[PDB]
Formats: C-alpha cells, structure tokens, sequence
RNA sequence: AGCCAGGAUGUUGGCUUAGAAGCAGCCAUCAUUUAAAGAAAGCGUAAUAGCUCACUGGUCGAGUCGGCCUGCGCGGAAGA
C-alpha cells in the first residue's frame, strides 16, 4: 500500500475507512489505490 | 517572469507588511483567485501558479494577474560577515495583503475556471479562494 | 434471436470472395472454412452483383459447416460508389471536402428489404444520412 | 418585494458596530430624500441571502424599521475582504 | 441506497486504419427503434469481444444529497 499525508478516492471504486485512529483507503477494483495515513 | 523593466533605486528597506489588501473585487474577467492569507509572492511563483492555470484551460479565455513583484529582495551568501554594505537583489517579491484578487479570468465554464485556480494555489505559499464578480 | 452461438463479420468486398490477404487464416477455425466461403458464400453472391461489402452470420452448434441466411451492405460503402470519395475523410471537419443532396441515397438505402428500424420510411430514410457525415459532407437535403 | 427588516442604531462607531458583526449583525445606512439619513442595523444571514439574487442589486426593496416602511434602492455596498460577507450596505431613500 | 430487467439502431461508424468492430489512432459528435441506452463508461480479445457501467422500467416505502458560516478535536509528527 501507499503510505502519505494526502490520501484520496482514486476511482468510484475507493472507498474511504477509519480504522482505530487512521484513515485508510480500501479499493475493492485495484490494489495500487489501497492507502494510509493522512 | 514578471519584473520591473527599470527602477529609481537597486534596493528596498525591508518594511512591513501590515494592512488589508486593496484590489479585492474580480474586477476584469468573470472569476478571481484571491488572497485569504498574508505573505510574499515571487516572481517565480507567480509565474508558476500562471502556467499551471494556463494550461488547464488549454488555449482558451483569458487571463488577467492583479499583482506585480516590483520589491527587490537582497540575500547575503554563504560565508560573508554581518555588515559590509547591503547584499546583491537575488529576485522581486509582491506583497500580498489578506483581500487582494491576484488572478483573474474569463471566457471559460466555471467549472474550469474552479479546476484551473485549483491547480495554480497548489503553487502558492498563501491561501487562496476563488471568488466571482459582483454586481455592485 | 436467441442469445450467443457463433456469429463475426471481417470482409473486403462481395466480388472478392474467401479471400487470405485482407483476412485468411481468421475465416474460418471454429465451424466455418477458408474453403466454404463461396458455396453458402455465393449461393447468391455472383447472381447479383460483385462490388459491395458485406458480412454476414455464422449460426454453429457443432454441425460440420455453418448455416448463414446473408442479408444487407453497410451505407458507408455506398459513398464510394454512389455519392463521392473513395476515401471519405480527407481533413474531414478542415473544410466541407465532399457533398451530397436528399436524392442521392434515398432510394440506395430505400432498398433495404432486410433491415432498418421505424415503420415511417421517411425516417430510417434520414437515418442513412448521416453515414454521409461522419466522414463530414455537406448538405444538399 | 424584497423586504429587509431592522432596527435604528443606538449607537455609532468601530466599537459599536464591530459589536455588531460579532452577533451576526451588520451597520448599514439609509439617505437621500430630504430627511436626515437613518442609521440601520440589518440581521446578517437574511440580507446576505437576499443580496445572492441579481434583482436585489436592481429592484426597490422596502425596509421595515418600527413598522414604518421606507423605500429604498441598493447603493454601495462594503464586503469582507475575502469571507463572503457584508460589513456595510449605502441605501437611497427613492 | 440496494435487488430484478433493459442497455438498443444508421453502426462492425467514414477514417494519414497492415488489423479497431467505442478503445493511444482519425475527425467531428450527428442520426434512427424506444421506458431509456453514450460514433461513448471499462478491466480488457487475433479481430469477433464475453462481462459491470452513464441512462430508463419494476421492486421497495420515507427520507435523502452536498456546498456555506462556524466550536472542539484527527492524521501529517524521526534522535541519540
Ligand atoms: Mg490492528
Ligand atoms: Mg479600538
Ligand atoms: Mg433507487
Ligand atoms: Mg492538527
Ligand atoms: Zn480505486
């Protein structure tokens, strides 16, 4: 996963989760888009 | 890269910058890009933020810049005692006061003209936000 | 009518039949034969005519050959032959290039006998019209 | 048709009228005519609303205070410089 | 919001196409049957494509969408 301080929807696709305190994006059509921390 | 062509005087006492800005309404085209915060513009940065928007827009409408550097900065380099006389003007900066409208454009869909002043702010060391012309 | 069986379209002309150049080797590999292109193929091909593209079903289920009832040419293929160019765009929005008027093609498309959609034939009419236009003509309606 | 209500100023200057805009109010003024020109005290979000609509910038609007009726017409406004707000509305007796 | 249907016809679209059939290309962006369906949404075939979408029927049955002024927080945050 990308790891960075913006994360963001990259397709209709990704989603947008907090998980425990951090936001996360889960993508459920592309793995590069799945995301951390921002 | 904008710059004076000419000037009275080399350098500027370094000054303050307080004060509300003074060109604050879109006053040519149909939309503005305007300051929110307090700062310095360079040349290089306006030019950045231009381009950017420029570009966004391909070749269409038209595009107005409120501000223009015309204060010279000096900088001392590396390994030079305090004093001996001012340093060298390295680039031009503008002023930029909370109000001013620095960009402005015309001849696009909003849309665009919201896509374009986007991208350019991303260039910009002071917050932005995009205003429309008013009646009155 | 049904769902999916077996069904392509990859021609050059009727009066070039079964070719290998323009096509080939993807003619026939799945119930259908570089070779029976011609008995199906002109089972009403030569009596007509040779200078119109045209392609057609293929209906297979595992039966030797292939059983496919032909029907109707394209509209842009008669643009060529009929109404103009041979190539059709050129710089196809520079200039108006090429023309046509409301007569021609009218009754060059008022043949279909096996295709084209809405009961009012003065409108599947102009419905051929624009197959004049995508390649950027003019209109002399 | 455009109806902006609002009180007379009991008082006047920065003090008073920065007060002001901390409550979501805002100053604005009413002149022209031959009556002496009536200081205003307009409620913020309704006018700020109002003022979305070109019309507004155009049109006689009519200004209740007390319960009198004056007629006016837009003259100059003052915006925040860079909040979408108003700081002050010029009103023409007309 | 979800679920059931449809997603068509000039047109496999003419095209500096070897092959494109919507697809980096090509240029414009029209026009038929309809409830509506894009010469265009897509992962993407040797070319057919097979498969979900933009749009519209049905089902359901009461709320739903996201900009504005704002309070307080969250990530951005690595050192002997
Ligand atoms: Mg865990
Ligand atoms: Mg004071
Ligand atoms: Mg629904
Ligand atoms: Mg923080
Ligand atoms: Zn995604």
């Amino acid at each position: 996963m990308k790891v960075r301080a913006s994360v963001k929807k990259l397709c209709r696709n990704c989603k947008i989760v907090k998980r425990d305190g951090v936001i996360r994006v889960i993508c459920s059509a592309e793995p590069k888009h799945k995301q951390r921390q921002g | 890269m904008l710059q004076p062509k000419r000037t009275k005087f080399r350098k500027m006492h370094k000054g303050r910058n307080r004060g509300l800005a003074q060109g604050t309404d879109v006053s040519f085209g149909s939309f503005g890009l305007k300051a929110v915060g307090r700062g310095r513009l360079t040349a290089r940065q306006i030019e950045a933020a231009r381009r950017a928007m420029t570009r966004a827009v391909k070749r269409q409408g038209k595009i107005w810049i409120r501000v223009f550097p015309d204060k010279p900065i000096t900088e001392k380099p590396l390994a030079v005692r305090m004093g001996k006389g001012k340093g060298n003007v390295e680039y031009w900066v503008a002023l930029i006061q909370p109000g001013k409208v620095l960009y402005e454009m015309d001849g696009v869909p909003e849309e665009l003209a919201r896509e374009a002043f986007k991208l350019a702010a991303a260039k910009l060391p002071i917050k932005t936000t995009f205003v429309t012309k008013t009646v009155m | 009518a049904k769902k999916v069986q077996a069904y392509v379209k990859l021609q050059v002309a009727a009066g070039m039949a079964n070719p290998s150049p323009p096509v080939g080797p993807a003619l026939g590999q799945q119930g259908v034969n570089i070779m029976e292109f011609c008995k199906a193929f002109n089972a009403k091909t030569d009596s007509i005519e040779k200078g119109l593209p045209i392609p057609v079903v293929i209906t297979v289920y595992a039966d030797r050959s292939f059983t496919f009832v032909t029907k109707t040419p394209p509209a842009a293929v008669l643009l060529k032959k009929a109404a103009g160019i041979k190539s059709g765009s050129g710089k196809p929005n520079k200039d108006k290039v090429g023309k046509i008027s409301r007569a021609q093609l009218q009754e060059i498309a008022q043949t279909k006998a096996a295709d084209m959609t809405g009961a009012d034939i003065e409108a599947m009419t102009r419905s051929i019209e624009g197959t004049a236009r995508s390649m950027g003509l003019v209109v002399e309606d | 048709m455009f109806t902006i209500n609002a009180e007379v100023r009991k008082e006047q200057g920065k003090g008073a009228s920065r007060r002001l805009r901390a409550a979501n109010k805002f100053p604005a003024i009413i002149y022209g005519g031959k009556e002496a020109p009536l200081a205003i005290e307009l409620d913020h979000d309704k006018v700020m609303n109002m003022q979305a609509k070109a019309e507004f910038y155009s049109e006689v609007l009519t200004i209740v205070v007390d319960g009198k009726e004056i007629k006016v017409k837009a003259q100059d406004v003052q915006r925040h410089p860079y909040k979408p707000k108003l700081q002050h509305i010029d009103f023409v007796r007309a």
